[PDB]
């Protein structure tokens, strides 16, 4: 049996700076939508996600990691991309990755990818052509709950203004992800409260209208446990529910084997990977 | 300030310099086996 | 045809051994180093 | 072919010059990972500092206390699960068995401040379910042991991480292979419990079992041999724990809506109703409803056990053999697996209903 090899031909006219941009970016995760030994530059662009003529939300990303299919960016030369697949079955034998997070990643760890929840997203621009490429963020797949309830919470804190909740109060602060024995605050000395909240709000409005509804259908069928259809309501609240929670629940796709070599990734390194 | 507490103290404390050795060895003063060569390979960032 | 260059340039290209061992280290492998220098332009004169 | 994964650490929780090859071979988070976990996810009214303290004084007679912190790059990495099995020697139902593994390893290992050693790990494995810092969260499946080198105090490991267990060739004291093996106090077959005992594939699974009443916690960790699949062992795994389902959900913890829309008669407030003076004289005309749901069993509070799958054995019928063969200097009764073939995405289940 042989690899999944795909040839990306990256067309002229990139500017020289951009061609020495795309010679580190190697290593990264890109997707498409069907898998062919062909592809072109805009099918691995950020204008493939949009979904109703509009730049996608974390919502659509969570939801668009599922239906595409992974593949990793082996080397690159100066004329083209060569990329191979991931899930699909195939020998793929170097299939080294670097670490695009900002934790480190042990030799053991499996990995999932999670689009840019906080803060910024590492993204290539393309002027020459028009066009700009997005890379998923690697992550162990113990923090891929933490962290998403962690920034969905927190965006919920700040929806609670109008003396709903004290936003007086520094009792509670630091909202942190500890790993490997390393501490990453998560406001990054700076503040974002615009910008990254706009791009997440339809998760968490998904999220307050489906935890909302489940303590009260419950509370609606048995009062005592502390015109309206009620199995229509009992019907329509499992099934978002659990056509949410997939989108959420997602599983791993490659794990740090290391030989001969350090047991940590540090943010910004490689390593190389199997695949689950 | 400047008072001296009726007590006295010993110091100590180890250096460590760097030296040239200079060794002798008898004839035959050792016996010596080799087994032999085997290869194993195991693939790595970039290659085998 | 010296003052047609823009500049010239050598190459080097050196190796070096290594040895074998056994213990905490991981295994070594050879090295390989490449470089490039470059021509300085200078000039003389005199006259009557 | 198979897939080995290497791992240096140090030897205070693992000794690979003892352990049989094929053993397995678990793997620990930082400890500086859990101080966070405890400072958030405790309980009420219960001191997430019980667990700092369990934590300070295991490591301060393990090894080198200093360069405990951060960035070191050495750590005490992996474990076997003879140790972490003789460090709970006394809630597994064979008493015999686990007391003879318990001596065995307290005797063979350098037994300088070693029986410290296994005390004060238990401890931090009581406290850390106290605080709901589930031990399975930070212990995790490495490999089988295959191949090793040591020197003081420093070890080199190799292991198989994923295929045929009986692929992997080494240069074993008499054969080139090896195959897998357990204590036999950890061993637990599902099947022969629960009468289905049949026939045909298993899976190898890896399951811990809580039981937290106030200050007495109490943690086990089984290696189950089942036919259920990774969905429908939860239920076999509820049905053979009935007991502690039922303390954890009550010693853990320590609206006619539908009626009132049936009539325009009750007291409402459309949506274009909600405006800025009427804001004060809203929370009032309608139907009061205190209470809270504060002081109520959650999912941390009837957790019960918790299990990974890790391999499976597909064979006609599954031949595991229990002898009794020695760590050196003492007899212990192992178990010796046939044919399992690794694997692993380390996805826990927790188990609370």
């Amino acid at each position: 049996a042989m690899p999944f090899e795909i040839e990306v031909l990256l067309p002229g006219e990139l500017s020289p700076a951009e061609t020495s941009a795309l010679q580190k970016c190697e290593g990264k995760i890109i997707t498409f939508s069907t898998l062919r030994h062909r592809a072109s530059l805009v099918d691995i662009a950020l204008s493939s996600y949009y979904i109703n003529g509009a730049p996608p939300d974390t919502l659509s990303l969570l939801e668009a990691y599922r239906m595409r299919f992974a593949a990793v960016i082996t080397r690159v030369i100066p004329g083209k991309l060569l990329a191979h697949a991931i899930g699909v079955g195939t020998p793929t034998p170097g299939l080294f990755i670097q670490n695009t997070s900002p934790v480190d990643l042990c030799n053991g760890d499996y990995i999932c990818l999670l689009p840019p929840v906080f803060g910024s997203a590492d993204s290539i621009r393309l002027d020459s052509v028009g066009l700009e490429i997005v890379f998923p963020l690697t992550i162990p797949q113990t923090l891929m709950r933490e962290i998403i309830a962690k920034v969905v919470a927190r965006a919920v804190e700040r929806t609670a203004a109008g003396a709903q909740i004290l936003p007086h109060e520094v009792l509670r602060g630091a909202d942190v992800i500890c790993y490997n024995g390393r501490r990453y605050e998560l406001e990054t000395n700076l503040q974002h409260r615009d910008g990254s909240d706009a791009a997440i709000r339809t998760l968490v409005l998904n999220l307050m209208f489906s935890i909302n509804e489940g303590c009260l259908l419950l509370l609606a069928l048995i009062p005592t446990l502390l015109r309206f259809p009620i199995y229509e309501t009992i019907s329509s609240w499992i099934s978002t529910s659990s056509r949410l929670g997939d989108t959420l629940g997602t599983r791993a796709i490659l794990r740090v084997c290391v030989f001969d070599g350090p047991s940590t990734v540090h943010p910004g390194d490689r390593t190389a990977v199997i695949q689950v | 300030t400047g008072f001296h507490p009726g007590i006295a103290f010993t110091v100590v404390r180890q250096d460590r310099f760097a030296t040239e050795q200079l060794l002798y060895a008898e004839r035959a003063s050792e016996s010596y086996f080799v087994g032999q060569i085997q290869v194993h390979h195991h693939d790595a960032i970039g290659g085998v | 045809e010296l003052a047609y260059v823009r500049d010239g340039v050598i190459q080097f290209e050196v190796q070096q051994p290594m040895i074998a061992r056994d213990g905490p280290h991981p295994v070594d492998q050879p090295v390989h180093n490449y470089m490039v220098k470059r021509i300085h332009k200078r000039s003389l004169s005199a006259a009557f | 072919t198979t897939q080995l994964i290497q791992q240096v650490s140090l030897t205070d929780f693992f000794r690979p010059d003892i352990e049989h090859a094929g053993s397995i071979v678990l793997i620990l988070r930082h400890p500086s990972d859990m101080i966070g976990e405890a400072n958030t996810l405790t309980q009420a009214g219960r001191d997430p500092d019980v667990l700092l303290e369990g934590l300070r004084n295991l490591f301060n007679a393990c090894t080198a206390p200093w360069t405990v912190g951060e960035g070191g790059g050495l750590r005490a990495y992996v474990t076997s699960l003879s140790f972490i099995a003789a460090c709970r020697a006394e809630e597994y139902t064979d008493k015999q068995a686990a007391d003879a593994n318990r001596t065995a390893i307290v005797s063979a290992y350098g037994c300088s401040r070693m029986e410290t050693r296994l005390i004060r790990f238990s401890e931090c494995l009581r406290a850390m379910v106290q605080c709901h810092v589930f031990p399975h969260r930070f212990i995790s499946f490495f490999g089988s042991l295959l191949e090793y080198t040591i020197q003081d105090n420093l070890c080199n490991i190799t292991a198989v991480a994923k295929g045929p267990q009986e692929a992997a060739r080494t240069d074993k004291t008499s054969t080139r292979r090896v195959t897998a093996n357990i204590p036999a106090c950890v061993f637990w077959d599902v099947d022969k419990d629960l009468h289905l005992s049949a026939d045909g594939l298993k899976h190898v699974f890896l399951v811990f079992v809580y039981t937290q009443r106030r200050q007495r916690e109490g943690v086990r960790l089984h290696l189950a041999l089942s036919q259920l699949n990774e969905q429908c062992f939860g239920r076999g795994i509820g049905f053979l724990l009935g007991r502690i389902r039922a303390e954890n959900a009550a010693w853990g913890t320590e609206l006619p809506l539908v009626q009132l829309s049936n009539d325009p008669t009750s007291p409402r407030c459309s949506i274009g109703e909600i405006t800025g003076v009427n804001w004060n004289l809203a929370r009032q005309r309608l139907y009061q409803w205190t209470g809270d749901f504060r002081g109520l069993p959650t999912q941390l509070s009837c957790m019960y056990a918790a299990y990974t799958l890790i391999g499976t054995i597909p064979s006609e019928s599954v031949r595991y053999t229990r002898r009794m063969e020695r760590f050196g200097g003492y007899n212990v009764p192992t178990i010796w697996l046939e044919g399992v073939v690794w694997g692993g995405t380390n996805t826990w289940n927790e188990c609370y209903y």
